[PDB]
């Protein structure tokens, strides 16, 4: 994983050593050649995974998520060079920095062969993404938002910690390889039941399950552009990617300690949902929305079939796309208006008639639609929960039901209707918010074409 | 917005028209494979078991 | 007054000084040049010969070769009146049952 | 280009035209046309493309994978046994998979051909479809996500205990 | 096989092609309405050539040229069938929509976005057969999505118009709640036969099909607009008079019947579904029918006819002649698709006039349009020979003739009288009498688009429901025997509906007053249920999202238990800890006690 880690490495120098009018075009070039290079982690077998030392490894699952975490910062930096226009030069290179420090972390936790260095790496997100939303944040509340961010993730992922160490005196090695073989049934008792909870709330916290979600409207509203971008697209697929994994050493306990975490999940997405129909904030809609997509999520991991497993591979690469798109078709709108009331600025389609376009795909991709990825991400958890329970069809079926509601209350309400009369400078959308959008859109629609690379490896 | 949107189809093509030509080039003048026999005690190179040249091609250089 | 504080400062339009703006720097050279690294490694490399390799991946995690040997097998086992595929996936000479 | 073995199909039998009417068919001036316009000069472009193909002919391979002693012999927690036999099952696995996928495809093609004499005449391909759904049910159904072939096996294992158990609560029967 | 799936295929490939001219830029937009419809045309003669087989031989396939995705046991691939089915709707569907486009090139001349109203209505064919040559579920319900959201798009034409935009939302709530039934069907087809592919549904052939099949009724339900699920019908027709004519009239709306005629191999061996079907339709007949008497707007008369013809084919399906529902699908296309036409050049004289109160005095200032009109409300009503009455007057005398629900007959005889009530309700008001537009008179027809349009559709309201009917092969026995008094009663009621709506429509002229009914209010108010529905049901739903959801759960319970009262706690303590006097003698004397306590609670010293 070195030909990846290195060059991630040599974009700070790069961005540091730059002409101080080149920071942006040198460091989205060079990040722009680094995803070029990540299709070559496509090498995947139907039998092994890809394992390229003691260190990293890197199989089906991980796979898309590294190749999405490397596709965002040349997005992330294209986002993220207008309201820092004004900035002074060096902490626009602490900035792009803060950006790199992060998709190096990124890179190494989802190929990390080993769970306590997956460990290291996992909390080590955490400090570049603490700086980036309480530093270049824009109101008053970054603050309270860093730091219910910041205790949320430490509350659960402390007992982790706890959990994995003993996990390795008692087997004797958290190589992920090695746990395939070495894994024993986890017998039920009460102590089990703890190291159950241990294992799984630190990611729980992240995707972020119903109940301890508090930290995400928080976080994903009061972060810059590039933090909601990273902190949706990628950010929440950590505690997916992290659960896919524990999971293995955690059967057959997790038959029945799934059930309070299922329940939360099925009945919060219906909550969630519901929230995003009287929003007054387009940001925080946004953030709400992903509530409840890995809310889907959560249910797939925990019922642990192969079809779920599928469907959950798909929803995080899918969500992740979309989300983001979401988020900077959002911050198109605040860059001009400088609010986030939804109600503010309507009839935006009068005035900006192809941004309109990006907002029905980004919307049409959300609400999931034939053949979009998002769609058989959602319809294969539909149809493994429908194998768990029949009855999980009326909270699955009801969810689609208000998630059109509320993707299409949002296009309504911003993009038709009758312009503001007094809002006079709303500007033709730049060719850098163009390109942005169909950035996100168009290999989100590509991958349709070809869905069986972003499936997982039970397919 | 007409600006962006011929600017995007004109990057696209700028690689697309080169590949898609390549690749019915190759196509047309290489072709696929033929399906065959292992030949007693002769080793494939790991290579060889892939039918399309470019995916050939692909698995003898990077994989 | 109170505290010393520099007014708000009115906001920029980038099509006021360039009308060409791309919207990425207010330098109109190197506006230009980050509009074409985005689009020439954006869609030009990363979209276009990215989207060629994964269409031509040398076949993606053994699918065809699957269906190769499915059929080999299946042709197999029919020709020599065998059924095509048992309940058991170990032999049973191999395994020592309980008690 | 593919083995009519695996993949069966009966003879066709076509009637003879046998028209009773002065009125000329219009699908008969239609065929011809379209064997001339289209048919032929279609037929035409793929035989140059094969002649350049002639000219540079080369092969590749379906691999052949050694067998590898399976779980049932690897010693408990030796992982480079249990590795080379985890591979193993799951390549067996993918390809029963496609076997199913076979099948299946057999039953279906079935189905279309015989239309409305289907649920008479697809009685065999309906048996060869319901024995091979239950041969790969038992190997592989309920394992979870995370199958491996120790799982596999335990499933087996429980499964011959319960016939074993019901076999001889009927022998005194 | 090489000619019929030839050309079998290019029919839809054709259709995308001005969709992928649109990719590189200023192709020609002067001529793209032109372009659109002429590519229509085209599909329709090609269309032709693999439906003329099928009629000869009984030519049938399918083509499953593209494998697109196979996890573990379910192979997915684009597999179109090219059956009866959609051999006989497509070049239906074909000829129809190629009226639409001609006569939406003098429609919606003026707008300023005519090519996107052809790139739209294009992409909704597109879409449509899609969904009609789909031989699995998957490509079925990508077509079933895709005509909804082209739906959404199309009534939200005029999206800066507030009525259009809740309109169009209003299609999609109703058609997410049918799409329901449709994963339900999905999910139990994969679980217990390991197929979302037609060919091994049948060839399994379940007994036990309750639930997939209730899971199918009620995404009927809600694309076709049965009762429960009908309000959005209606509503839709805030969207330009061509949208109407196309989507929620011949085509989009029959998606719902089409599915269930998909499927009839497993209806039509479940006595328990057929009853439900032909209660859901009887009351969709009569219901709206009903509502259709008292209605003033020319558009929402033909919107709730279409509603009642729509309840009509799910009683066919409800009888297990699903061969007579379709066979009414594309007569039904013909006629409907006129009366919106016809209907459309009414409203275009008369400056956006909708209301028939403001029409009259037109039978001979629009000769045409008024031929067109009759023509259109004749096949409508069945009378004999006509388009309309090759496949009604066989469904009234397969539902007299069945072991059938008592009720629903009543039913379905009640709404086919009603029918020829709101059909006088519109030559009445719209073309006799004397004139009540306003003063500047602007009629003028005269357009060779306009003609020529209505002109096609008007030749196949009079001879397709005969070619079709005498071309297709025989699928069931027809019932030829039967009392004269269940032959004639679909005549006989529609004769009664006429005699007795002109009596009322001339009670109109007679200088008496006014007095309201009940019975007046609840049909004119469409049985109140859309203004009790939605008022009441987004009332409690929006109530909830911001009363318990958001407000009581999120932003304060959820607060309090964790993130609010932990950080209380250690405020407090630190208050407790650091709150000190720092004296010296306080801080020994702590000291001592802590060495007390040690020796004597806690035995330190041992
Ligand atoms: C579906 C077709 C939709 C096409 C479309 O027009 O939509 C956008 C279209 C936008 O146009 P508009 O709304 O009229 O407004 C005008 C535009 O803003 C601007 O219009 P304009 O006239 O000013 O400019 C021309 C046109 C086009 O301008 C362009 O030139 C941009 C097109 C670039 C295409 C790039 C694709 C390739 C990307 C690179 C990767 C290729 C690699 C290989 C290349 C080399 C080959 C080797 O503009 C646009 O289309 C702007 C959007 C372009 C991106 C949209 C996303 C593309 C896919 C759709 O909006 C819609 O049509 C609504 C779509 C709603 C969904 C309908 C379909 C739902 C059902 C699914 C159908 C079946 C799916 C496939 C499964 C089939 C299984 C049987
Ligand atoms: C549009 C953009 C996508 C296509 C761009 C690449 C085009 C490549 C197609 C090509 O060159 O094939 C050449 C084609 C293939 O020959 P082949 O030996 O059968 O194929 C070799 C393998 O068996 C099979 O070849 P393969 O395994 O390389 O398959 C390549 C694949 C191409 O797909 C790709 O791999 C390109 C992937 C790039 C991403 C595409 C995303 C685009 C999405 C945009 C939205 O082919 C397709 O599926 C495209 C066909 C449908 C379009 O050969 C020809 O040039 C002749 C075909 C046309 C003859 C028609 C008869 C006319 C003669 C009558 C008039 C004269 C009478 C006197
Ligand atoms: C309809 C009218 C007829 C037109 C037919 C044209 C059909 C189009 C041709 C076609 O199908 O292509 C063939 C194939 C799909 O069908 P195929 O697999 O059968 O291809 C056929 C060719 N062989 C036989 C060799 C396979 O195209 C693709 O597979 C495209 C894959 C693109 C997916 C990768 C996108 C690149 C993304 C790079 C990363 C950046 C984004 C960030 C990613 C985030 C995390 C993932
Ligand atoms: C102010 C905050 C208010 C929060 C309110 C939250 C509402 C919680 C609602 C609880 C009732 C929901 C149904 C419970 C299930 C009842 C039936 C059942 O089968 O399970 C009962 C279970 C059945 O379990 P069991 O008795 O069969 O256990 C088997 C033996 N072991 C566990 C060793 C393998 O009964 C119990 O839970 C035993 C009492 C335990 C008391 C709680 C322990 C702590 C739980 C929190 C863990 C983190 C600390
Ligand atoms: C395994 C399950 C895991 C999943 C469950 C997760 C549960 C959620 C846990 C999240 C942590 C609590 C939320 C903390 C939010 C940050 C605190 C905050 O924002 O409140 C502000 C409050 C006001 O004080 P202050 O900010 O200093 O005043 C500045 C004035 N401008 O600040 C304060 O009043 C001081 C707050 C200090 C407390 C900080 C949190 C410390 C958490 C560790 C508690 C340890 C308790 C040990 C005690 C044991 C003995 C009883
Ligand atoms: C908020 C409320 C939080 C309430 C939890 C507070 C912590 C209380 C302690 C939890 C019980 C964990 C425990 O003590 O298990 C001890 C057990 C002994 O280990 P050992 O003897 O080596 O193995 C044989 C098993 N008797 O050790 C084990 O066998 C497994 C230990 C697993 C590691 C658990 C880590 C902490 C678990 C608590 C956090 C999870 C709950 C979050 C909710
Ligand atoms: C909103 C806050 C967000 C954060 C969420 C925090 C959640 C923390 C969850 C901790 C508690 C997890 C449950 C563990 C309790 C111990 C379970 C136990 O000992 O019994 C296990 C038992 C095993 O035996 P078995 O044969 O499988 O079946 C018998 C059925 N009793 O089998 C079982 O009993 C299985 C069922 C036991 C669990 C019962 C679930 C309660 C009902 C669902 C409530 C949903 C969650 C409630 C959240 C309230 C929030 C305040
Ligand atoms: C273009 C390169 C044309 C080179 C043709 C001469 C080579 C040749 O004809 O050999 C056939 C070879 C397939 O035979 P192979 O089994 O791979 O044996 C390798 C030989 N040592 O085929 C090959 O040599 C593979 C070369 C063609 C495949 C790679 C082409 C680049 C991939 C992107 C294609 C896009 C179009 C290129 C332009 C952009
Ligand atoms: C013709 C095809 C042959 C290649 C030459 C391309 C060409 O003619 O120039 C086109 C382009 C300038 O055109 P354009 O970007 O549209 O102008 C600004 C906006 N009107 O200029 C270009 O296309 C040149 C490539 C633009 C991308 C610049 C970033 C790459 C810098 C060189 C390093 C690349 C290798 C790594
Ligand atoms: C339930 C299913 C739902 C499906 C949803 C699908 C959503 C995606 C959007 C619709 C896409 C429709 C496009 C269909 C036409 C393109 C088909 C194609 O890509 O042809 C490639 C084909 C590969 O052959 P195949 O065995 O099918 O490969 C399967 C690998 N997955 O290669 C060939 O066989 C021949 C290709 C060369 C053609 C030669 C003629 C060239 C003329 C130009």
């Amino acid at each position: 994983m070195l030909k990846y880690i290195i060059p991630t490495i040599m974009l700070m120098p790069l961005t540091w050593l730059s002409k101080n009018n080149m920071i942006w075009v040198n460091s989205t070039a060079h990040s722009l050649l680094i995803s070029f290079t990540s299709l070559l982690l496509m090498n995947q077998f139907g039998d092994n995974s890809l394992n390229f030392s003691l260190l990293f490894f890197s199989d089906s699952l991980s796979t898309p998520l590294l190749i999405l975490t490397m596709w965002l910062l040349p997005l992330m930096l294209m986002a993220s060079q207008h309201h820092l226009s004004k900035e002074n030069l060096t902490r626009k290179k602490l900035f792009i920095t803060m950006l790199i420090s992060l998709q190096l972390f990124l890179i190494m936790t989802f190929t990390a062969m080993e769970l306590i260095l997956f460990y290291i790496l996992f909390e080590a997100t955490l400090v570049p993404t603490l700086i980036i939303i309480t530093r270049w944040g824009n109101q008053t509340e970054r603050l309270n938002a860093g730091l219910y961010f910041l205790f949320y993730t430490l509350a659960g992922s402390l007992p982790l910690l706890v959990a994995l160490i003993y996990i390795q005196n008692t087997v004797g090695s958290l190589n992920f390889l090695m746990l395939q073989y070495w894994v024993q049934p986890v017998h039920n008792s009460w102590s089990n039941v703890f190291m159950w909870l241990a294992c799984m709330m630190a990611f729980m916290v992240k995707m972020p399950l119903y109940g301890l979600h508090l930290w995400l409207p928080k976080a994903h509203v009061e972060a810059p552009i590039a933090g909601s971008m990273v902190l949706a697209a990628v950010l929440l697929k950590l505690g997916g990617y992290g659960m896919l994994r524990i999971t293995l050493i955690l059967n057959p306990m997790t038959d029945f300690m799934a059930y309070p975490f299922i329940m939360l999940s099925l009945w919060g997405m219906i909550m969630t949902s519901s929230i995003c129909l009287r929003q007054t904030d387009l940001k925080s809609l946004i953030a709400y929305s992903s509530v409840s997509h890995m809310a889907l999520v959560i249910v797939a991991i925990l019922i642990q079939t192969p079809w779920s497993y599928m469907g959950a591979t798909a929803l995080m690469i899918a969500h992740g796309l979309t989300s983001s798109m979401l988020f900077c078709l959002a911050n198109s709108n605040y860059e001009r208006i400088h609010s986030r009331t939804m109600i503010l600025a309507r009839g935006l389609q009068t005035l900006l008639p192809l941004m309109a376009t990006w907002w029905l795909l980004a919307s049409l991709t959300n609400l999931a639609l034939p053949p979009t990825i998002n769609l058989i991400g959602e319809l294969f958890v539909v149809m493994s929960t429908f194998s768990w329970s029949n009855i999980t069809i009326i909270l699955m079926g009801v969810n689609m039901v208000i998630t059109a509601l509320y993707s299409l209350y949002m296009l309504i309400m911003t993009q038709r209707g009758k312009y503001t009369y007094h809002i006079n400078n709303i500007s033709p959308s730049f060719t850098r918010e163009n390109a942005l959008m169909s950035l996100h859109i168009l290999p989100l629609l590509l991958l349709t074409l070809n869905p069986k690379i972003i499936l997982g490896p039970l397919y | 917005d007409k600006r962006f949107l011929k600017l995007l189809r004109f990057y696209i093509l700028l690689t697309g028209i080169p590949v898609a030509i390549g690749i019915t080039l190759i196509n047309v003048f290489i072709g696929e494979a033929e399906l065959a026999e292992i030949p007693e005690g002769y080793v494939p190179e790991h290579w060889e078991y892939f039918k399309h040249p470019i995916s050939r091609w692909i698995a003898r250089t990077f994989f | 007054l109170r505290w010393q504080e520099d007014p708000e400062p009115e906001d920029e339009n980038l099509y006021e000084k360039n009308p060409d703006s791309h919207g990425y720097d207010k330098d109109p050279a190197v506006d230009i040049w980050n509009m074409r690294v985005v689009f020439f490694f954006g869609f030009s490399i990363v979209l276009v010969l990215g989207s060629t390799f994964v269409a031509y991946l040398p076949d993606y995690r053994m699918q065809e070769w699957a269906r190769r040997e499915a059929e080999r097998l299946v042709k197999y086992r029919e020709a020599h009146g065998l059924p095509i595929m048992e309940s058991n996936c170990f032999d049973p000479s191999k395994i020592q049952l309980p008690e | 280009s593919w083995d009519k073995d695996v993949y069966p199909e009966p003879p066709r039998r076509t009637p003879a035209p046998s028209p009773q009417t002065s009125l000329p068919n219009p699908i008969t001036y239609l065929t011809k046309a379209f064997d001339l316009l289209v048919d032929r000069p279609v037929t035409l472009v793929r035989e140059f493309i094969e002649r350049q193909h002639a000219k540079n002919k080369y092969y590749y391979y379906h691999r052949e994978f050694r067998r590898v002693p399976d779980i049932t012999e690897c010693q408990e927690k030796d992982v480079l046994c249990m590795f080379e036999a985890e591979m193993q099952w799951r390549r067996d696995y993918k390809v029963d998979q496609e076997i199913v996928n076979i099948i299946q495809e057999r039953l279906k093609a079935c189905q279309q051909r015989e239309g409305e004499s289907h649920r008479q005449n697809c009685a065999k391909e309906l048996e060869q479809f319901t024995q091979v759904v239950k041969a790969y049910q038992d190997r592989y159904h309920d394992l979870g996500a995370h199958y491996s072939a120790r799982k596999c096996l335990a499933k087996q294992k429980q499964r011959m205990l319960a016939e074993r158990k019901a076999a001889k609560e009927a022998a005194a029967a | 096989m090489n000619m019929f799936s030839s050309l079998s295929l290019v029919t839809l490939l054709l259709l995308t092609m001005p969709i992928m001219m649109m990719s590189f830029n200023t192709y020609k937009p002067s001529n793209y309405p032109l372009y659109v419809k002429t590519a229509i045309s085209y599909a329709f003669i090609t269309s032709m050539i693999p439906t003329m087989m099928f009629i000869h031989s009984g030519q049938e396939l399918i083509i499953s040229n593209w494998h697109w995705l196979t996890i573990q046991t379910l192979k997915l691939s684009l597999s179109f069938k090219m059956d009866y089915f959609s051999m006989m709707f497509i070049p239906v569907a074909l000829f129809v929509t190629w009226s639409i486009m001609e006569f939406s090139m003098w429609y919606m001349y003026s707008d300023p976005n005519i090519n996107k109203f052809f790139k739209y209505l294009l992409l909704f064919l597109i879409t449509m057969l899609i969904l009609v040559t789909a031989n699995n579920l998957f490509q079925l319900f990508i077509g079933w999505e895709g005509v909804g959201i082209m739906s959404f798009l199309l009534i939200g034409w005029w999206y800066g118009r507030a009525d259009a935009n809740t309109a169009a939302l209003q299609a999609i709530l109703y058609n997410r709640i049918g799409d329901i039934g449709f994963i339900l069907a999905m999910a139990w087809f994969l679980t217990n036969l390991n197929t979302w592919d037609l060919q091994q549904i049948f060839m399994l052939n379940p007994s036990d099909s309750n639930m997939p099949l209730i899971g199918l009724a009620l995404a009927a339900t809600g694309k076709s607009a049965q009762f429960g699920l009908h309000p959005w019908l209606p509503s839709a027709m805030e969207g330009p008079t061509p949208v109407s004519a196309l989507l929620h009239s011949s085509t989009m709306v029959v998606a719902g019947i089409f599915l269930l005629i998909r499927f009839y191999p497993l209806t039509e061996n479940n006595k328990y579904i057929q009853s439900i079907t032909l209660c859901l339709g009887a009351i969709t007949t009569l219901f709206t029918a009903m509502c259709a008497l008292t209605q003033n707007d020319i558009k929402k008369i033909i919107a709730f006819s279409t509603s009642s013809q729509l309840g009509l084919m799910m009683v066919t399906i409800g009888i297990n002649q699903p061969y007579l529902a379709f066979l009414h699908i594309c007569t039904h296309a013909f006629f409907k698709a006129m009366l919106f036409m016809c209907s459309g050049s009414i409203i275009h004289s008369l400056n956006d006039e909708q209301d028939i109160r403001k029409m009259g005095g037109l039978f001979k200032a629009m000769p045409f349009t008024t031929t067109a009109l009759i023509v259109g409300s004749l096949a409508l009503t069945g009378m004999p020979f006509l388009t309309g009455f090759y496949s009604k007057d066989l469904i009234i005398e397969a539902a007299n003739t069945s072991y059938t629900n008592a009720w629903a007959l009543l039913m379905t005889l009640i709404a086919t009288s009603f029918t020829a009530i709101y059909s006088t309700r519109i030559i009445f008001f719209a073309l006799l009498g004397q004139p009540r537009f306003p003063t500047l008179v602007n009629i003028n027809e005269n357009n060779p688009l306009l003609i020529n349009s209505i002109k096609r559709l008007l030749i196949g309201s009079l001879f397709a429901g005969y070619i079709i009917s005498n071309n297709i092969p025989p699928t069931t026995i027809p019932q030829m025997t039967m009392p004269y008094y269940l032959k004639t009663t679909a005549l006989i009621v529609t004769i009664l509906g006429f005699i007795l709506a002109l009596e009322i429509s001339n009670m109109t002229k007679n200088l008496k007053y006014h007095y309201p009914s009940n019975a007046f209010k609840f049909s004119t108010l469409l049985g109140y249920f859309p203004t009790i529905m939605h008022r009441l049901a987004p009332y409690m739903n929006l109530s909830m999202s911001q009363k318990s959801a958001s407000s009581l759960l999120d932003l304060i319970w959820l607060e309090a238990i964790l993130p609010k009262t932990i950080s209380l706690a250690q405020m407090k303590a630190s208050t407790l800890v650091t709150n000190q006097k720092g004296l010296i003698k306080l801080y020994f004397l702590s000291f001592l006690i802590t060495i007390l306590i040690s020796m004597i609670l806690f035995n330190f010293h041992e």
